[PDB]
């Protein structure tokens, strides 16, 4: 039963941010927000943009984005 | 119970003889039950299976992994068994196998970490003055290993005490040997502790025991080699006693002292190097004149190391070292040994590298005419290496005289044939280049004489000489001699020996490559009909050289042959496009390209498409390759309409062949296929909507190769149109078809963008139907793993509900 | 351990260690009389291959 | 339409600035990172002017930048973390005036991704290991070595992955020729995702974790892990070995903390505040950047707040324990992205926006009557200082920068 | 050549007749001059009401000196 | 989804910095028109058209050969970096094309042999398009 | 078929190919445009496994490559591509 194709599909499910047919809107959007914040911290001119728009320092913006990564979108249901 | 625990430790048999899954499961089980099992039974079962005489290397590696994992869990519970572990695995530190040593080192490291430093010292202490050299040797090696595992500063006090012991010169010997083994095992990572190690061992150079003095010198040499090039401030209190000792001692001890000197001198600055080299060089000449083989092997290395430092002068070398060196070191007994032979050649090449090639070559050239084959061989090796490193810019007349005389004599009198003389001849003449005009006649006379007879190995050697010398034979403004030897080569074309045939084919190819296709003495019109039946030989060397020769002819001299013969040659070469050897395959691809360029596509493609239908699978692949080669060499503008007329024929097993051809063709031409997507889209639209599954699979392969081949050239309109026809096939239950469709989709991701793919995919991620959701999440997971960061810009806007915030506000900021 | 030089050299054969051995012996005895630290992520966590085998066994 | 792209004036903003002996001589240079440009600057000690030696486009996004050298060497190397899934080591060649690529090792996919490393770079102070880390879950360690020709050698990487974990900052710990150590600010989010009441998100703590690399056994061990009182941004490596203790300074909101593994207790000092401050009373204060300077006798730290005030930081020690932290107002400069203290007494300030500045350090060891603050002072309330014009620094050079262009 | 500004500039237009610039400058997290002056006055009086020997007034020195915001 | 009639994209390019200004203008007296842009990092660049097909084919070949022989310094792929969010469409990168003048003479010789020219002839074609629009 | 990929973190070892499967891509089995050099993990290059073929396991005589299509799609950025036989044991086929 051990094929390459079922090994590929199982390794895809291990990559964080990947979903299946029982993924909820909450999970999908939490993934979206988390890698959005990581990408803002990676790209230097997007961070420059936000730091000019809200009149803050870049270290302060990075710290705020880090703090927002623990619970974006609020708490889950149930 | 004790009788049950072995029955459970059958986990070991599971680990040794089992598949990867069983091995991993049993590894887990034993590493979670190690503490409950205990160090007694675990090792009482592991050690016999480790010292079994029928164990293999992979099972030993697996057992090493098991020992590591159980030592991690049992941390101090092994103290009452350290001695047993060490008795079993103290060998494998001196084994002949390289991996046995590595695994023994890993086991000793993990054991020294599980137990303490104190336990290891208390267990290994008594076997330090044991009167068996073998035991002391392994104890020193194991102490070096535990030092590498626990850090040197932990073992510095024990060594400081054991190297100054007053009761056992055997213990002193063992401690200094431990320092030497530490240096050898750890390398340049000893540099922060150099001063401490040298201070521990420096009192041993003046010991009253000769064995202790010798091991101290060897340890100093090991530390210097490990520290190279840094660290010389830590060797002064040895710099003085070492030079006093080389002026006082004689024998083995002198040999060790000189080895240490030789390692220390390349560490110094210019003045220190010069001074210390003068001293060591005086005693080094006295040892130049010596009987002992080990002594001479040491002395050669010391000369090589001294003469390579910056402070030592080329003039001083020329006036003091070279006369006695060449006087005592270049003789037949030096030629007879092997290790000393290899050391002497290297020392002489490196001496030339600083003194000039002229000095060395002019000193050893006249020995090229000698009655000793091995002496001639050694001289030729040395001269060839020197002229390959430095060149001939400093060689002058009366020296080229002797050089050419000698290499000619050495080539002629060679009885046993080996590539040394061949490569020396080649290097010498190619380093001369333009300057050897006045010698080419007698050179070519010698080559012809060797080629005319002599058992065909002389013939093959002469053929290789021609091969590697033809370039300078023409660039020296000379063509009649190479024309004549090409004629006599062409006469040698029916041979009993394939390796000689390959060599003469190579010589012919080298000649036709440099000489004009005009202006040539053997005519192509008579050469090629002789070449054509050789294409049937099955020796790989013959095949490759013959095909390469025919390719060179078709490339430069196409206007001397008829399209009929070119057609026959094409159809004889066709089946070699899938040969088992990479060299034959690449040679055939090149030759077919040249011939197709020579004649044209019109009538070749006729027969190719003709036999597309009447051939079976193993022969169809070569036809597909040939079609793609023709389209690459003569633009696919001439191939595609004829190939699509073949699809217009109403027959499966023909339309499939056309589709396979198109797939491999786009894959092979690459970015050239960007002008031909619109021409092919209607065929693919028909094929992607078809009842036959193989049609759709092959058409998706075509789309994939097209989209990956054109990337960054702007065919997004055509590929969007095709994506509209690829997408309806994602709801396919057949494995190979769905696998082709997914690959086409991943190629279209690269070609079109993740934005369009995400727009197609957002439809069914939250469909009510679980099947639709399955398929769409597969597609989305592909698009997400490839280009995760580009999706930050393409996600749609999702609104806040009562409880959760889903809007991204930073992106709504305006400046 | 092999080198024609090593064989040549290893062929010609014919209080401080007590003040260290004493303390080493005593410390070792004390260490032994105890029954009579970093965690290793790789050893205690399943690998990708182990996870795949477990998933196949489960379903 | 077919177009052609040409740059007229390259970018002038600065993201990172490191300094070392990159040409191999006794001079010191500065390697700066513009966004997608790598630049090498040399300030002259006799005129106080900064010159540009080399500018290269790298056609990527530089995310991290560190320097190192090996024991015994006299030349510094450059390690770059980027948005390629690669780690590269560069060497400056003065005779050719170019960057030569020494090594390049591949570990993942491209783009500024979330679980592929490239965002954090930590190097062992003795130069024998380097860590590269992502914001989530993935850490790799390479071992650095040398051959007899003194050429760099890199090994296969070792993994230090940790699921459901966020990383704030990674730093190499200065142990002296013991096994290399790395320290990270971490946060596990696995329980905040399973609590609908949202109070696992509340009272989730930040930890400080120490990673030890066993060079002899070739594996990574997680050695220490301690929760913190409040969340912190970046860490600072305290010089260790023989020239000091071996811990880290944790910069938090309103505080700075010293920590070390063993019997060392934690020492905290509040950040002093401007007297008669017109700011909003509900805001805290953080440090935005730092710089270390280590002489043969002593060492100190320079640290800047969100308002631009630099504080000089020193540590009072005993045999091996830290007992106090002292703070002292140094000067006010524009808010910096990085600052370097050079030998020969110069402070380079790369501002996060606008022009850059080179200052000369006129006074160290202070002949003045301003107050010093300390962690050993009893306090019920915070410290208060008064800002004033430049006293210890003297402006010598000023580099023009157009960043940011808004219209 | 550089010409200093008060807040962060966002846009400017050019007057066609005179070639003059019309600039708008805005900052988030900021005080206007009137708000700053009134805040300073209010802090000064809530300092001057400390009820502690009032003879030594830091308020008059707080109101007169101003640090340059650049 | 919104309107029936849709606009076509004819050009796509990742610059690497965020642009806040674009203008079509002439920069030098007696020159041609460029598209000027400025970034948030302080950079000023231009986008200029090609005059003939033969000019455009020459610069395409130069960019195609430098992508393989002079690859970016931190391990990025040039085409991949310019296709960051959308695939590149109809733009040649003259910042890469002009790194020809910084290469070593061996590589300059090899690339000029590939383009069937002399290194001084390649350098002169690069300077010619630059001085036609900008300085 | 009981064949998977290794997919562990690859190091500094270089993959080899026997003379049967010599010019193929270790991923897609193609012969067009070998582009990128293959790295394998340290466990798959050890002892008796040193220098064996990545695809089949026979004696290696050349270096293994990724083709250009796999490089473009970034298929060189996954783990070690050595083929593992799950149906047998270590010293088996
Ligand atoms: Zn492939
Ligand atoms: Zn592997
Ligand atoms: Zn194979």
């Amino acid at each position: 039963r051990y094929t390459i194709h079922s090994q590929l599909e199982h390794l895809q499910s291990k990559y964080i941010g990947t979903g299946h047919a029982d993924t909820t809107k909450w999970e999908w959007l939490v993934n979206q927000h988390r890698d959005s914040y990581c990408s803002y911290m990676g790209h230097f001119d997007l961070l420059n943009y936000f730091a000019i728009a809200e009149n803050e320092s870049k270290a302060r913006v990075r710290f705020n984005l880090m703090e927002k990564m623990l619970q974006p979108c609020g708490p889950p249901a149930d | 119970e004790e009788q049950k625990e072995r029955k459970i430790m059958k986990l070991l048999l599971k680990i040794k003889n089992g598949t990867p899954p069983m091995r991993k499961a049993a590894l887990r089980q034993i590493t979670d039950k190690a503490r409950e099992f205990g160090a007694g039974p675990l090792f009482n079962q592991i050690l016999p299976l480790l010292m079994s005489p029928t164990l293999e290397d992979q099972e030993r590696h697996l057992l090493v992994k098991v020992i590591d994992r159980i030592l991690y869990k049992l941390d101090d519970l092994v103290r009452p068994y350290v001695h047993k572990i060490l008795v079993v695995i103290e060998p494998l530190l001196i084994d002949e196998d390289y991996y046995a040593r590595v695994e023994g080192r890993e086991i000793i490291s993990n054991l020294a970490k599980a137990a303490g430093l104190a336990t290891m010292i208390s267990t290994m202490r008594p076997d330090i003055d044991n009167m068996d050299e073998y035991v002391r040797n392994t104890t020193a090696r194991a102490f070096a290993v535990v030092a590498s595992a626990l850090g040197i500063p932990s073992l510095l006090p024990f060594l400081k005490a054991v190297c100054k012991s007053k009761k056992s010169w055997q213990a002193r010997h063992t401690g200094i040997k431990i320092v030497q083994q530490i240096a050898i095992l750890m390398g340049c990572a000893i540099l922060p502790h150099l001063r401490s190690l040298v201070e521990i061992i420096e009192h041993g150079l003046v010991d009253e025991q000769q064995k202790v003095r010798t091991i101290s010198a060897l340890a100093i040499a090991a530390l210097a080699e490990a520290a190279t090039p840094y660290g010389i401030e830590s060797f002064d209190s040895v710099l003085k006693p070492l030079w006093k000792g080389i002026r006082q001692h004689r024998g083995k001890g002198l040999a060790a002292f000189l080895k240490a000197i030789g390692y220390l001198i390349p560490l110094m600055d210019a003045e220190y190097a010069n001074y210390y080299t003068r001293e060591v060089m005086l005693i080094l000449i006295r040892e130049f004149q010596s009987p002992d083989e080990e002594m001479k092997k040491i002395v050669l290395k010391v000369v090589k190391q001294c003469c390579g430092t910056d402070g030592v002068e080329a003039n001083y070398i020329k006036t003091e070292i070279l006369p006695p060196f060449f006087k005592h070191f270049w003789q037949h007994r030096m030629a007879l040994d092997r290790r000393n032979y290899r050391q002497l050649v290297d020392t002489t090449v490196e001496l030339a590298n600083k003194v000039g090639a002229a000095e060395i070559i002019s000193r050893i050239v006249d020995d090229l005419k000698d009655e000793a084959e091995q002496y001639r061989k050694m001289v030729m090796e040395t001269i060839e290496k020197i002229m390959g490193n430095l060149g001939a810019a400093d060689i002058d007349h009366k020296l080229e005289e002797q050089l050419i005389d000698g290499i000619l004599y050495a080539f002629q009198e060679q009885t046993t044939e080996d590539s040394v003389m061949l490569n020396g001849f080649g290097t010498v003449v190619n380093a001369l280049g333009k300057r050897v005009k006045p010698y080419l006649p007698q050179i070519c006379g010698t080559v012809l004489w060797r080629l005319n007879n002599k058992s065909a190995k002389v013939r093959q050697q002469a053929a290789d000489l021609i091969s590697r010398t033809a370039v300078v034979m023409k660039t020296c403004q000379e063509e009649k001699l190479m024309g004549h030897l090409g004629v006599v080569l062409y006469e040698y074309l029916g041979e009993e020996y394939p390796e000689v045939l390959g060599s003469i084919l190579g010589a012919l190819k080298a000649i036709v490559n440099v000489i004009g296709m005009h202006k040539m003495t053997p005519p192509i019109k008579d050469l090629l009909p002789r070449l054509t039946p050789i294409l049937k030989n099955r020796h790989e060397k013959v095949q490759e050289n013959c095909i390469d020769l025919v390719g060179r002819i078709a490339d430069r001299g196409a206007e001397y042959v008829s399209a009929r013969e070119w057609m026959r040659i094409c159809f004889e070469l066709l089946e070699l496009l899938k040969a088992h050897k990479k060299a034959i395959r690449r040679a055939t691809v090149n030759t077919f390209g040249y011939i197709a360029k020579a004649i044209g596509p019109h009538d070749v493609l006729a027969t190719l498409l003709n036999n597309l239908k009447v051939q079976e699978r193993q022969n169809r692949v070569c036809t597909t390759v040939a079609i793609a080669i023709v389209a690459e060499t003569c633009s696919p503008f001439t191939v595609l309409p004829a190939l699509m007329n073949e699809y217009r024929v109403p027959e499966l097993n023909v339309q499939n062949g056309v589709l396979k051809s198109l797939s491999f063709l786009f894959e092979y031409i690459g970015e050239m296929g960007k002008d031909y997507i619109y021409a092919v889209t209607p065929l693919l639209e028909d094929a992607l909507m078809d009842r036959d599954l193989v049609h759709r699979q092959t058409a998706s392969a075509v789309v994939q190769h097209m989209s990956l081949g054109v990337y960054g050239f702007g065919c997004e309109d055509s590929l969007n149109h095709l994506l509209n026809y690829v997408w309806p096939n994602v709801f396919e239950t057949s494995p190979h078809v769905i696998q082709a469709v997914m690959g086409a989709l991943e190629g279209l991701r690269v070609a079109i963008g993740p934005c369009r793919m995400l727009q197609y995919c957002l439809q069914g991620l939250f469909h009510p139907a679980r099947k639709v959701r399955d398929v769409y999440w597969k597609i989305y997971n592909s698009i997400y793993i490839g280009s995760q960061d580009a999706l930050i810009a393409h996600y749609p806007r999702i609104y806040n509900d009562d409880k959760n915030t889903y809007i991204r506000y930073e992106l709504d900021y305006i400046l | 351990n092999f080198d024609e030089e090593n064989a040549y050299f290893e062929d010609e054969e014919e209080d401080p260690l007590e003040a260290f051995m004493a303390e080493v012996e005593d410390q070792a005895a004390r260490d032994m009389k105890r029954l009579e630290k970093g965690i290793r992520d790789d050893i205690e966590e399943e690998d990708d291959q182990e996870a795949y085998f477990r998933y196949m066994a489960e379903n | 339409m077919f177009l052609y792209n040409l740059t007229l004036q390259r970018a002038t903003g600065i993201s990172f600035a490191i300094h070392g002996n990159f040409s191999g001589t006794k001079q010191q240079e500065i390697v700066v990172s513009r966004g997608k440009i790598l630049e090498l600057l040399r300030p002259d000690p006799n005129t106080g002017k900064v010159h540009t030696l080399l500018t290269v486009e790298v056609f990527g996004v530089i995310r991290s930048l560190m320097a190192f050298r090996l024991t015994g060497g006299t030349k510094d190397y450059i390690v770059v973390g980027s948005d390629s899934g690669r780690i590269v080591i560069l060497e400056y060649q003065p005779s050719k005036n170019m960057f030569e690529k020494i090594h390049q090792e591949t570990f993942g996919k491209s783009g500024c991704r979330r679980i592929v490393p490239g965002q954090f770079l930590a190097v062992d102070p003795k130069g024998r290991a380097v860590m590269i880390s992502a914001i989530e879950k993935q850490k790799l360690v390479y071992i650095l070595n040398r051959d007899a020709a003194a050429r760099l050698t890199i090994s296969s990487p070792l993994e230090a992955h940790k699921a459901n974990t966020l990383v704030y900052h990674v730093v190499g710990v200065d142990v002296g020729f013991e096994n290399p150590m790395f320290a990270c600010l971490e946060m596990d989010y696995e329980e905040a995702d399973n609590d609908p009441t949202g109070e696992a998100a509340a009272n989730t703590q930040q930890t400080l974790t120490f990673y030890e690399l066993d060079l002899g056994l070739n594996h990574v061990v997680r050695k220490y892990s301690e929760p913190l009182e409040e969340h912190g941004n970046f860490l600072i490596t305290v010089p260790g070995g023989s020239d000091g203790p071996s811990g880290v300074l944790i910069c938090s909101e309103n505080y700075i903390t010293y920590k070390n593994f063993g019997d060392q207790p934690d020492i905290r000092c509040p950040i002093p505040r401007r007297r008669n401050d017109l700011d909003d009373p509900e805001r805290g204060m953080i440090f935005v950047c730092s710089a270390t300077h280590k002489t043969k006798s002593m060492f100190f730290f320079l640290a800047q707040t969100e308002q631009g005030d630099i504080f000089k930081i020193t540590l009072e020690t005993d045999e091996d324990m830290v007992t106090e932290i002292r703070l002292k107002y140094f000067d006010t400069v524009p808010v910096a992205a990085a600052m370097c203290v050079l030998k020969t007494g110069f402070l380079f300030v790369a501002s996060e926006f606008g022009n850059h500045y080179l200052y000369q350090i006129a006074h160290l060891g202070d002949d003045d009557e301003e107050p010093e603050f300390s962690s050993a002072m009893p306090l019920e309330d915070t410290f208060f200082f008064q800002p004033r014009p430049l006293k210890n620094l003297v402006l010598v050079d000023e580099l023009d920068s157009l960043s940011p262009i808004l219209f | 050549v550089a010409f200093p500004l008060q807040y962060t500039p966002r846009k400017f237009v050019i007057h066609p007749e005179s070639n003059n610039l019309i600039i708008i400058e805005t900052d988030h997290n900021a005080y206007t001059e009137a708000t700053k002056a009134q805040r300073k006055q209010q802090m000064a009086e809530e300092m001057v009401e400390a009820a502690g020997e009032l003879a030594a007034e830091m308020a008059a020195a707080f109101l007169n000196e101003n640090l340059p915001e650049s | 989804n919104g309107a029936s009639q849709k606009a076509e994209v004819i050009m796509n390019y990742h610059v690497g910095e965020t642009v806040l200004s674009l203008q079509k203008t002439t920069l030098i007296p007696g020159g041609s028109e460029s598209l000027v842009y400025t970034t948030l990092s302080g950079g000023i660049g231009i986008l200029v058209p090609f005059t003939s097909h033969e000019d455009h084919d020459f610069f395409q070949h130069v960019e195609m050969h430098l992508r393989s022989e002079h690859p970016p310094l931190c391990g990025r792929d040039h085409l991949s970096f310019r296709s960051y969010y959308f695939p590149v469409k109809n733009v040649i990168d003259g910042d890469l094309c002009e790194q020809f003048n910084s290469m070593e003479p061996n590589k300059q010789k090899n690339v000029s042999e590939e383009l069937d020219r002399t290194p001084p002839e390649v350098s002169k074609k690069l300077e010619d398009i630059r001085t036609r629009y900008a300085f | 078929p009981d064949l998977i990929f290794c997919r562990k973190q690859a190091g500094v070892a270089i993959g080899r190919l026997c003379e049967k499967c010599d010019g193929k891509c270790v991923i897609c089995d193609s012969y067009v445009r070998p582009c990128t050099l293959v790295r394998i993990c340290d466990e798959c290059n050890y002892g008796s496994y040193q220098g064996r073929c990545v695809i089949c396991g026979g004696p290696g005589v050349s270096d293994a490559y990724y083709c250009k299509e796999c490089t473009i799609q970034e298929k060189d950025r996954d783990g070690c591509p050595k083929i593992v036989n799950l149906g047998s044991s270590k010293t088996d086929l």
